[PDB]
């Protein structure tokens, strides 16, 4: 018994630079008492945690946020790389209570020319969690979904616990016909781990697009405080960073330079990028019987491995899920551990 | 005379003791923990069918306490005889009961529950064709039919007849035993005689209601319209007395100033037969008319 | 059918639906070989058949009792329709036991707020006598079935969309059957073939009128 993926398809390309752009439902449905205060309320608990998340894992990204209410989607947080833009914009929504009925038609409309300024290196995105069951079109929506597939924006959207075929061919269209991306809950959970699966970049089969060399700077720290000043915020802050090439004060931040408009970024932001592009091989779960390796593990020292024949205790499984490429045993907490925040494989390191 | 405490016998079976009483040996494995002596039945988080343990308590006994972690546990005679009414089998409840509580059942609960479940009424009060006489479906039930001055006096000699047992069912005894079984057709006049002796004798007798022995005629005037005001207690109450298909009067205890004559009204108008109201004082009957 | 059973040698009875496949030798008087049925094997359950015999009411329903209202079970179906109106995904059809019955019950359900509900949330799309316009309808149902809002067609189980139109994912998810089709709602030349059904052959009223009616019964689920 093991729940683990036979193989991946796609390490070569990850949408390295992104803008996603996600997109809320304030609409009468989210009312409804099916999550725990209700859709509406727990929803946005979990889009402010993949706030978070999205922008760890892809901080050279920008994002926006819209709402839907009465018809009418409202964008609430301008397509940003701060996060706490959005943040603020998600915790006044939620003090708002949702209304009237998502217009799809709406909200895909204002998405697609608001990415039109992201550029052809930078990835267009639009992530829909759509929980009521019926929309409001202020025209052909094929039309726009035709005009969105046509400005190369992929379209993932996670439907509540029912499948609108819209939807299913939204994400089949705009997704180079690779419908993966209506993916679609029955749980928290697996709303949360909805929420988290939505951080990495999306790859499923890149087409040859221009892959164009991109020129940038990287700023610097100032030191004195008493000369608090910037040039990005006109405000007395103790301290910012300069970019490269305008030479302005500019308060920490991965964000673009100001004054001569190129990308600043320390060297963070693209060591997330080589483990999304080259990760690892899955630590292989070593047969019982076939094993006979150190009775504890590799990346931490787990004396725990077995009990030595118990008629069903040691049939069972032997707590040994190993790395392939270091042929290293690991505790499944390592294993697991391992495979969580350090790529990083402790023997395929050691050598 | 003719009172009787098993209506109104609710409120005792809450006395145990700790060393004639016994930790229940389901309590090392039982869901919940019935404590017998106590009468108390803690229905615990730990309870898988807590719903349904939930529900076959609040029909044999009352459950006093609905905590969070866990229930309360109390015995109602009523209930006892509502549970008895209710059906559940008593054997499978005591035993649901008994796996699921720890605490062992009681050997006075685990009586009563089984009590419950087969007394509160054992009495043969037969019926003829489609209505009430004096019979039973069991051998004492004929018994005290036949030898009864309002069941057997006031019984017609006739079997049962499909219009008569239908009209008459010595008034309506839509509320008698198992019919389809012997008996006589009662006559149309004084069922207080025949409740009245069944009183000084002491016949509990397992009743029904039979609700299209609710028949009564060609249809009245009666405006089949549920434009009187419905809200949530009422309709599932009627759909208690509606029950499976078809509209049983039960007795239904309802406030007077919650809407008490909508469910009247609706049950009226849905047997679409005639109907009399009868309210406290002529001088309330306008009033709850107007 | 005699003729082409007396012409005809190699022949194929075949269906979504024969039920039983005895009642078809019994009244076409003829010789079969492998009146062989198969079953469902699936790793999955797929679908839901439920016998809705009691309403909220615990109310024993049908179409049975008359062609007609009784608010009691009217209501009853009336709550049916309108939750099921809110559940069922894009594509949901019904099917009427006669088009008499669903002209009255839904005549009248536009007098109760029924029908104003289902407009919030789905499209609904009546069965015209005159087919363009059933055309006309059935398309924009199936054509609302694959777009987004809800759409929702409704027949008569003897009608004509139940012989050839086909109801795929999006065109079809909660089929409803209220009431069993039966038709001595008419006249008795049912009676008469009946009586030749049961002078003929060896079948009574009941067993032949169950047959026909579980006959489009299958006939509407598939
Ligand atoms: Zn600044
Ligand atoms: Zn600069
Ligand atoms: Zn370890
Ligand atoms: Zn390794």
């Amino acid at each position: 018994k093991k729940r683990t993926a036979k193989k991946n398809i796609t390490p070569y390309q990850r949408g390295i630079i992104r803008s996603l752009i996600l997109t809320l439902d304030c609409s009468e449905a989210m009312l409804e008492k099916d999550l725990r205060p209700n859709r509406h309320a727990m929803i946005i608990q979990y889009a402010i945690d993949f706030v978070h998340e999205f922008f760890d894992q892809n901080p050279i990204s920008q994002m926006g946020i819209i709402i839907m209410r009465n018809g009418l989607a409202q964008l609430v947080s301008q397509v940003s790389g701060n996060p706490q833009d959005h943040i603020d914009a998600l915790k006044s929504i939620r003090k708002q209570e949702p209304k009237g009925n998502p217009s799809l038609q709406n909200a895909l409309e204002m998405a697609r020319g608001l990415l039109l300024p992201v550029p052809a290196h930078c990835t267009r995105e639009v992530l829909i969690v759509f929980g009521s069951l019926s929309t409001t079109d202020p025209g052909d929506i094929h039309q726009t979904i035709d005009s969105l597939v046509s400005e190369k924006i992929r379209v993932k959207v996670l439907g509540l616990s029912a499948q609108v075929a819209i939807c299913k061919e939204l994400c089949k269209a705009t997704n180079y016909g690779d419908e993966s991306f209506y993916k679609i809950l029955l749980d928290e959970t697996h709303l949360k781990e909805l929420f988290n699966e939505a951080v990495t970049p999306l790859p499923v089969n890149k087409i040859n697009k221009g892959f164009t060399l991109v020129k940038m700077g990287f700023p610097t720290r100032i030191f004195e405080d008493t000369p608090t000043f910037c040039s990005c915020h006109s405000k007395l802050v103790y301290g910012g960073y300069f970019c490269p090439n305008c030479h302005s004060k500019v308060c920490s931040l991965p964000t673009v330079c100001p004054c001569c408009d190129l990308m600043l970024i320390l060297s963070t932001h693209l060591a997330r990028s080589y483990h999304h592009l080259m990760p690892l091989k899955t630590f292989a779960e070593v047969p019982t019987t076939e094993k006979f390796r150190s009775e504890d593990c590799f990346s931490c020292q787990s004396r725990f491995p077995x009990x030595x024949x118990x008629x069903x205790x040691x049939x069972x499984x032997x707590s040994r899920y190993r790395c392939e490429d270091c042929k290293q045993e690991f505790c499944v907490d390592c294993d697991v551990f391992i495979h969580e925040i350090l790529h990083n494989c402790p023997g395929c390191e050691s050598k | 005379p003719a009172d009787f405490v098993p209506d109104s016998v609710s409120g005792m079976f809450r006395s145990h003791d700790f060393s004639y009483l016994r930790l229940r040996p389901d309590h090392a494995s039982r869901p919940l923990w019935i404590s017998p002596s106590d009468g108390r039945i803690i229905l615990e988080s730990f309870s898988p069918l807590a719903e349904q343990a939930q529900d076959f308590l609040v029909t044999i006994a009352e459950p006093i306490s609905r905590p969070s972690h866990i229930h309360e546990y109390k015995i109602t005679a009523y209930s006892l005889y509502a549970a008895v009414s209710v059906g559940l089998e008593t054997d499978d409840i005591i035993s649901v009961l008994d796996r699921l509580s720890k605490v062992p059942v009681a050997e006075s609960i685990i009586n009563f529950i089984k009590g419950a479940t087969i007394s509160y009424g054992k009495v043969k009060l037969v019926i003829k064709h489609n209505r009430y006489f004096v019979e039973t479906t069991q051998a004492d039930i004929l018994q005290m039919l036949l030898n009864d001055s309002v069941i057997g006096p006031l019984r017609i000699d006739s079997d049962h007849q499909v219009q008569p047992p239908e009209d008459v069912l010595e008034r309506e005894e839509e509320d008698d035993d198992i019919d389809a079984v012997h008996s006589f057709e009662i006559a149309n006049e004084s069922v207080e005689v025949v409740k009245k002796r069944c009183q000084e004798i002491d016949y509990p007798v397992l009743e029904e209601y039979d609700f299209r022995n609710d028949h009564r005629n060609p249809d009245l005037d009666i405006d089949l319209k549920p434009s009187t005001q419905i809200r949530p207690y009422q309709e599932k109450s009627l759909s208690k007395m509606f029950g499976n298909g078809r509209a049983r009067s039960g007795i239904i205890v309802l406030p007077c100033g919650a809407g008490k004559t909508l469910v009247g009204i609706t049950a009226a108008c849905t047997i679409k037969k005639s109907v009399i109201v009868l309210c406290t004082s002529s001088v309330s009957v306008m009033q709850w008319r107007q | 059918i005699k003729p082409v059973f007396e012409r005809f040698s190699s022949v194929i009875i075949t269906s979504g639906t024969i039920s039983p496949l005895d009642m078809y030798p019994r009244m076409l008087n003829f010789k079969t070989v492998l009146q062989k049925s198969y079953a469902m094997t699936l790793a999955k359950k797929s679908f839901l058949p439920m016998i809705i015999t009691k309403g909220s009411d615990q109310v024993a329903i049908s179409s049975r009792f008359e062609i007609r209202n009784d608010p009691s079970i009217v209501r009853n179906y009336g709550s049916m329709l309108v939750e099921f109106a809110k559940i069922t995904p894009d594509g949901m059809v019904v099917f009427f036991p006669s088009y008499l019955y669903m002209e009255s019950i839904v005549s009248m359900w536009q007098t109760m707020g029924i029908l104003d509900e289902v407009w919030k949330h789905k499209l609904i799309l009546v069965e015209t006598p005159d087919a363009q316009e059933t055309s006309l309808a059935l398309e924009t149902y199936r054509k609302a079935c694959s777009n987004g809002r809800g759409a929702i067609l409704l027949s008569v189980a003897r009608g004509k969309v139940s012989e050839g139109i086909d109801f795929d994912h999006q065109y079809g998810r909660t089929v409803l059957m209220i009431g069993i089709p039966f038709q001595y709602t008419e006249s008795r030349i049912l009676k008469a073939r009946l009586e030749f059904m049961r002078e003929n052959y060896r079948i009574r009223e009941n067993d032949f009128l169950s047959f026909d009616a579980m006959r489009h019964a299958a006939q509407c689920l598939g």
